[PDB]
């Protein structure tokens, strides 16, 4: 768990979060 | 309302839980004792095995059956086990390679080409039936060994063998129990 | 061969459909709540003696009935499994599970995947085998079906608000669906050589000259039901392919109708509560369709078997090795397709030993979402959010809003079933990239090389699918794995029926339009290949590259 | 044009903000790759990684690029709707008014300010000058030219007290004069509506987009989890692919095709509506008209030109034309209505005996009404009446008067002739038949011969007889019509249809059936109609013809269809992409998967390069399709969805497989890669 793979992980996470709250939005 | 939920919960427990298998059991017991039991075969007072768990046989003189993967020994129930080892996996490919090997150099009176079922092992480790053309294969070897002749040997082979009602759902086997079993009856 | 394989399939489904129609009219009169002929006598006093007042209930009081269920289940099988040493029918002297053991298992067993990290012949009892695994194959098979038989509800009532009772559902499955035709089942394969005792592990003192220690138990009981209801919940680590399980080619031939018949008859009752058969007949159609093209190629791939034994000096190229004698390739190739397609789990050969390609089908049968004949109510309510998404993309494209029966699919359930179809490859993918980044989900591969990562990608897809089918070559009994595998199918399953329930409640309030001239008709081979297509290029597109590093790989080198 | 395209061009590069892009999720996501990409490309120049430098400043180039065509398309089809909204404000500019003191006509009039103008105020409006609010006439009656609202230059008549009192602001009349009465405010004019479809930042998006959108997320988040795992799995199996790859894959997968041509699709939409001479204040009432299966006429206005004019006065029995005609006039003095006012100028033709002062009568007018459905006049000891078949009928049964055979025969006549028969009645004598005969508007019957082949039916909801309403149904060619149907009548047949599970759609043109325009759900509004219906209406016809929903029907579709189409491509573009991408981002770690190209491309740094640039270039390919829609043919649902697959499902597969095959011969031939 280098510092590459954090913030690639974090990045997908912020990013299917973006996406779920975009899908239960009606925005 | 967790009243149903819960007294629908306790009698499906109870039904599925005690009177399901009570009732299988009794009516398996009542129908079919032997098959129920495992179908067990009694020497006197031992249980020379059953006649669909696969036992180990070593001997020159018996019909050979599918090598098991089982845990610490061959053909052992308490493991169950087969052998995951994939295609690509050369640790098969090794194992296929010494078991053609030790197949041949027990088996100098047949063909060079080894049945597929005697050198790949099974499933569930204990497989008790081959082919009647993988049994036929070994027939001079135990022919040899037991001063057999090779028609009653054919014809002891085609005696214990056991073929699917249609051709398709399964392949003719051979109980190799049975048939070594009957092997020493007959060298008696 | 090739002709025998053909025969092979075309016998199994004729006796399907045979076996299906019945049994596809009685579950048609329990999802209209109308009493089996005979029954209603003994149900009054049953239904007054548990407290089931035959009073509707909505979306949210069925989901919670469903799921209160399971959740009592599922503790009192984890509590049955630790204290598995203070409980009657202990023949073997054997300890209670570990705490990751009983969850996983607990876990697996309520969400109906059965999958399994462990021996049943050596690690349960029969107390467990018996009032803990089998209660929960009746309960969890109760379960899926009282899901989709509210779903057919929502579909067939018109601007309700109601989708039935959830406990006078459940009660009558299990009790004349699931322990009846178990129980016909389960003698039949004690008939043939199955096992149903209660004895002791017997003691073989062989021809040889070796000791065997035989197991015993009751496992007929629990083969008919982990059959019927499609759980899979060996009674011994081989699960289908040991021969006190799976004793001839017979019972062979009537597990895998067993696996498939609810799922058929569930389709079957779908098109005659619905008043149309075709509708039944075109999602049938559609499943067979593809069931039968996957296990053509996975019979094809397995004759084609191993070239390594060829050139080792063998008969053939036949891949026998995680096969069984009893049963042929082309069987053992049908029971793969059909244990992985009806999300069954029971596993009659060791599938990490089929060649690549026949592996592959199988996991990728999984991946898609088990929707062909798939599990008993899931399959066919994953197949319905299939449907929805194809009569969405269907009516978009023709220029009419989306409609299946007459039901508007609008706005909020387009999130629903997005979301219910989202759940289960969002665990494959995030489980196995979890497994595979972590040195104790690496060592759990037994074969190297892509086929390793193979291992590890099934593993996580059955357990998000609730298959339960397992490469059985990666040992999942460390905690990590257990837990995993339990997060994985604790979320498939319940976090696919909730979304499944609120489409239900959704749909329930809606009406239904008439056949009108420019309503698509859903029934035919256009919707059919249309459907097919719609599954079959998400499933595709999903896990293409997933499966490009494990069989693809494996194959091409 | 170029003018447009440069500015389109503008907007897009304007539109490249994260803010702009945070609404459009399926952009966003190839926003943030892209973003992500020239990072990597900017710190593995300057040394801060490892790898080549190029291929990921191109591969994130590509990106920009990618979001660059979205935006494009998005602000192209918005220029192209804002320049329709600039030509019409244009149009909205008045020179002056001029509002008078009392509202009878002859008083003195000042000159005002348009903008001045407030809700309630009375305007007079002489020959050249032209209308400076919307609103009502009160007096006066002349022929005004819609030219500037229509871009028709054909005139149409507007009188006071009826049902063509309606005047639209910024028309020019040119025959006579007339005084209306504004009755909208500042803001709220119908030219106004215009702006309000066309501008921007108030066009929500439709149902059916969210839910298309919806699914779009879905899919987003399902490759994203496929992509973003890749890294783990290939790690495992050897060297780890680059994020960059993986990047290139995301956005290739990514839906980005009908990702960015989605807002053009609906704006592109709107414009061709306003194209169509309609006007749809929501693009939702656009996409509920393709599933209309009912559509509910009016059978005066909207089927015929309106205005129905009196022919000749036919006596039954013992009455002569000379009183006959009097008793008409006399009864239409108080019948603003256009048929009281043609009945009066055919008695002035015939006879233009006397004149007429309500003093001089000392009698209250009777108001015609359509509950009543007859006027008439009250003198000295005298009730006169005149009305409809049924409504004379009712009459003449409560003062105890029968009705003549000859009368109905009569009756029976003038209505198999097609003209709307009056009857009007002295006191308790059954005086005559009057002949309202009108003219067919538009080439009607022969549109409706098509309109039927997609499987709308016409029903023609008539007040008349049955056999004039019979009559004009056949000239209509009309599927059913009504009789003596009454405005709760209307209504009620389409809370019989809309129980039924069917879209009823309205195109009606009077204030009687407004109500029922608000009742249906899809609605066309006739230009040639009242404030009160218009604004009622979801949609506004300008050409006043019936048919309008035709196009209306065909702009809806093609929407959809273009949606749906677009989604049918996108997936099929995936499977062409991975067998590009797929051999290419493991080459390094699975040589054996080379074989699994089967492209036959020439390098996998090319292979994804050529993914990546036929992913950007298929866009501003499909701006044409998005802008224009997709040409459907009128067909059944099943031959339709065959035929929407075959092109757009079978397309989605191999155009990509040739279009990158092009791409990577034309980089392999520059000597790019
Ligand atoms: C893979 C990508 C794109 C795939 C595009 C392939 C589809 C192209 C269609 C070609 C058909 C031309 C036939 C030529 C005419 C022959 C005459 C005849 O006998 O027609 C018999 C039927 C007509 O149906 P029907 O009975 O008349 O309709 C009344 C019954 N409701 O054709 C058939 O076999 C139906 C076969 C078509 C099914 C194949 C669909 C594949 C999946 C579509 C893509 C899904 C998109 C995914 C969504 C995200
Ligand atoms: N000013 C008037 N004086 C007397 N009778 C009148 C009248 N205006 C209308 N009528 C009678 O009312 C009948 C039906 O009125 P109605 O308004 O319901 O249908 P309509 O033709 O007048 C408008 P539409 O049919 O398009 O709804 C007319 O056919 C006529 O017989
Ligand atoms: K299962
Ligand atoms: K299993
Ligand atoms: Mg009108």
């Amino acid at each position: 768990m280098s510092a590459g793979v954090i913030t690639g992980v974090l990045l997908v996470f912020l990013l299917l979060g973006y996406l779920v709250y975009a899908l239960i939005n009606a925005e | 309302g967790l009243r149903p939920a819960l007294s629908t919960f306790i009698f499906l427990l109870l039904i599925t839980g005690g009177v399901y298998p009570l009732l299988t059991t009794v009516l398996g017991q009542w129908w079919f004792p032997w098959q129920a039991n495992g179908s067990l075969i009694r020497e006197g007072d031992t249980v020379r095995g059953s006649a669909l768990i696969g036992q180990n046989f070593t001997g020159n003189g018996y019909f050979h059956g599918r090598p098991s993967a089982t845990a610490e020994m061959p053909y052992n129930p308490q493991a169950s086990g087969g052998s995951n080892l994939a295609v690509s996996n050369p640790e098969l490919d090794k194992l296929i390679a010494a078991r053609v090997a030790a197949l041949r150099a027990a088996n100098p009176d047949a063909s060079a080409s080894v049945p597929v079922e005697l050198v790949t092992a099974s499933a569930s480790g204990l497989d008790n039936n081959i082919t009647p053309q993988a049994a036929a294969w070994q027939i001079p070897r135990v022919a040899k060994a037991r001063n057999l002749s090779v028609e009653q040997l054919t014809q002891l082979i085609a005696k214990y063998s056991q073929q699917p009602l249609v051709k398709y759902i399964g392949q003719p086997v051979v109980n190799i129990v049975e048939l070594n079993l009957a092997l020493d009856k007959l060298d008696e | 061969m090739a002709a025998q394989g053909f025969l092979l399939i075309a016998t199994f489904l004729l006796v399907l459909m045979v076996l299906a129609r019945p049994l596809g009219s009685g579950l048609a009169r329990l999802i209209n709540d109308i009493p089996l002929p005979g029954t209603t006598g003994v149900e009054r006093v049953l239904f007054r003696a548990l407290g089931v007042s035959d009073r509707e209930m909505n979306w949210k009081q069925y989901l919670c009935a469903i799921l209160g269920l399971n959740m009592l289940g599922l503790a009192v099988l984890f509590f049955m499994l630790l204290g598995q040493h203070y409980l009657p029918l202990n023949p073997q002297q054997l300890p209670g599970l570990s705490w990751d053991l009983a969850l996983n298992t607990a876990v697996s067993f309520v969400t109906n995947t059965n999958w399994r990290s462990y021996s049943g012949e050596t690690t349960l009892s029969y107390f467990s085998q018996m009032a803990g695994l089998t209660v929960q194959n009746f309960l969890s098979a109760a379960s899926g079906i009282a899901v989709i038989f509210a779903l057919i509800r929502a579909f067939t009532r018109q601007s309700m608000s109601t989708l039935g009772n959830a406990w006078v559902d459940l009660l009558r499955i299990t009790l004349w669906v699931l322990v009846p035709v178990a129980l016909l089942i389960a003698l039949f394969f004690i008939q043939q050589g199955a096992l149903q005792n209660f004895l002791p592990y017997q003691a073989v003192n062989t021809v040889e000259g070796a000791q065997q220690l035989l197991p015993m138990g009751p496992v007929a009981s629990q083969e008919a039901i982990k059959m019927l209801g499609t759980n899979g919940g060996g009674f011994f680590n081989a699960n289908s392919s040991h021969p006190f399980e799976n004793p001839t080619a017979l019972t062979n031939f009537v597990q895998m109708l067993a696996i498939f018949l609810i799922p058929t008859a569930l389709c079957f009752a779908f098109g005659e509560v619905m008043g149309d058969r075709r509708q039944g007949r075109m999602l049938l159609w559609a499943m067979s369709v593809i069931f039968v093209i996957c296990v053509g190629v996975v019979m094809w791939a397995e004759v084609q078997g191993n070239p390594h034994l060829l050139a080792l000096g063998t008969d053939s190229s036949i891949n026998m090795e995680g096969k069984e004698s009893r049963f042929g390739v082309l069987v053992s190739s049908l029971f793969a397709v059909v244990t992985t397609a009806a999300s069954c789990g029971a596993v009659i050969a060791m599938h990490d030993s089929f060649t690549a390609l026949g592996g592959m089908v199988p996991m990728w049968l999984m991946q898609i979402g088990e929707v062909v004949f798939g599990g008993v109510g899931s399959g066919l309510y994953g197949m319905m959010l299939f449907v929805l998404l194809a009569v969405f993309i269907a009516g978009l494209m023709i220029g009419r809003t989306p409609e299946y029966l007459g039901k508007k699919i609008d706005v909020r359930e387009m999130k629903l079933t997005a979301l219910a179809i989202l759940v289960t490859p969002t665990l494959v993918l995030m489980g196995a990239a979890l497994a595979m980044m972590t040195d104790a989900g690496r060592s759990a591969m037994l074969n190297p090389g892509p086929h390793g990562f193979s291992e590890v990608l099934y593993a996580v897809s059955s357990a998000a699918n609730n298959n339960g089918s397992a490469f059985a070559g990666l040992s999942a009994n460390s905690p990590f794995w257990n837990c995993l595998l339990a997060f994985c199918m604790f979320v498939g399953r319940f976090g696919v029926i909730i979304p499944v329930m609120a489409i239900a409640g959704s749909l329930v309030s809606k009406k239904s339009q008439a056949a009108s001239s420019g309503t698509l008709p859903t029934h035919g081979p256009l919707f059919v290949g249309l459907l097919i297509g719609t599954v079959l290029l998400v499933g595709a597109l999903t896990f293409i590259p997933a499966l490009a590093l494990g069989p693809v790989a494996e194959y091409l080198s | 044009e170029p003018t447009l395209v440069v500015q389109a061009l503008k907007e897009a590069v304007k539109k490249l903000n994260p803010q702009a892009q945070w609404r459009n999720p399926v952009m966003f996501i190839v926003w943030i790759g892209s973003l992500l990409t020239t990072c990597i490309s900017i710190a593995m120049a300057s040394g801060a990684m490892p790898g080549n430098a190029l291929f990921s400043a191109a591969i994130s180039g590509w990106l920009w690029i990618t979001v660059l065509f979205a935006n494009f398309a998005e602000a192209l089809a918005e220029g192209r709707s804002k320049a329709q909204a600039n030509s019409l404000k244009g149009v909205k500019k008045t020179a002056f008014a001029r509002k008078l003191r009392e509202p009878k006509y002859g008083a003195a009039a000042d000159k005002v300010p348009a903008d001045q103008l407030r809700k309630g105020d009375i305007v007079l409006v002489e020959a050249g000058d032209i209308i400076p609010c919307d609103g009502e006439v009160i007096e006066g009656g002349a022929s005004v030219d819609e030219s500037a609202i229509t871009g028709e230059a054909a005139p149409v008549i507007r009188e006071s007290g009826g049902d063509f009192a309606s005047v639209t602001g910024g028309t020019r009349i040119l025959s006579d004069w007339l005084v209306i009465e504004c009755s909208v405010n500042p803001g709220e004019t119908f030219l106004d509506r215009m702006i309000a479809m066309v501008e921007g930042a108030q066009r929500r998006k439709t149902p059916n987009e969210i839910a298309l959108t919806i699914l779009l997320i879905a899919l987003t988040i399902v490759f994203l989890l496929a992509t973003a795992t890749l890294w783990p799995f290939s790690a495992w199996g050897g060297n780890a692919v680059s994020v960059t790859v993986l990047v290139a894959l995301l956005v290739c997968l990514i839906p980005t095709t009908i990702g960015g041509l989605l807002s053009a699709i609906g704006v592109a939409g709107m414009s061709r509506m306003l194209g169509a001479n309609v006007i749809a204040t929501s693009g939702r009432a656009v996409e509920a008209a393709g599933d209309v299966d009912v559509l509910l006429l009016d059978k005066t206005g909207t089927i015929t030109l309106g205005n129905r004019q009196a022919s000749e006065f036919i006596p039954a029995q013992g009455v002569d034309e000379k009183t006959l005609a009097d008793a008409a006039q006399l009864a239409s003095l108080a019948d603003e209505t256009p048929e009281g006012r043609s009945i009066v100028i055919l008695a002035k033709q015939r006879f233009n005996l006397r004149e007429r002062d309500v003093q001089s009568l000392h009698a209250t007018f009777v108001p015609f009404t359509a509950q009543s459905r007859m006027s008439g006049i009250n003198i000295d000891n005298r009730m006169i009446r005149k009305g409809s078949v049924d409504a004379i009928r009712r009459h003449v049964e409560a003062n105890g008067g029968h009705f003549p055979t000859d009368v109905d025969q009569k009756v029976d006549q003038v209505a198999r002739q097609g003209a709307t028969p009056l009857v009007v009645v002295e006191g308790s004598r059954v005086l005559g038949v009057i002949a309202l005969k009108d003219i067919v508007k538009g080439g009607i019957k022969e549109r409706f011969a098509q309109l039927r082949k997609m499987g709308i039916k016409t029903v023609m909801i008539t007040g008349d007889n049955r056999l004039t309403a019979a009559a004009i149904a056949a000239e209509a060619g009309v599927d059913d019509f009504l009789a003596e149907a009454t405005p709760e009548a209307k209504l009620a047949l389409i809370r019989q249809y809309q129980a039924e599970g069917r879209l009823v759609a309205m195109t009606g043109d009077g204030t009687n059936d407004a109500p029922a325009l608000a009742q249906a759900d899809v609605a066309v509004a006739m230009n040639s109609g009242t404030q009160a219906a218009k604004e009622a209406g979801n949609m506004v016809d300008l050409d006043s013809n019936p048919t309008k929903l035709i196009e209306v029907v065909h702009i809806g579709k093609q929407m959809l269809m273009t949606r749906g189409s677009l989604t049918t491509f996108s997936i099929a573009n995936d499977v062409a992409k991975y067998f590009a991408i797929i051999p290419a981002a493991f080459a390094a770690t699975y040589p054996q998967l080379n074989a699994l190209n089967i492209m036959c491309l020439h390098s996998p740094d090319s292979a994804i390069l050529s993914a990546v640039i036929f992913n950007a270039l298929i866009i501003v390919f499909l701006i044409p399709l998005a802008l224009k829609g997709v040409s459907y043919k009128p067909l059944t649902a099943s031959a339709m969805l065959r035929r929407n697959l075959w092109i757009y499902g079978l397309g989605g597969l191999l155009v990509p497989f040739i279009g990158i095959k092009v791409i990577d011969l034309l980089l392999t031939v520059c000597g790019l890669v």
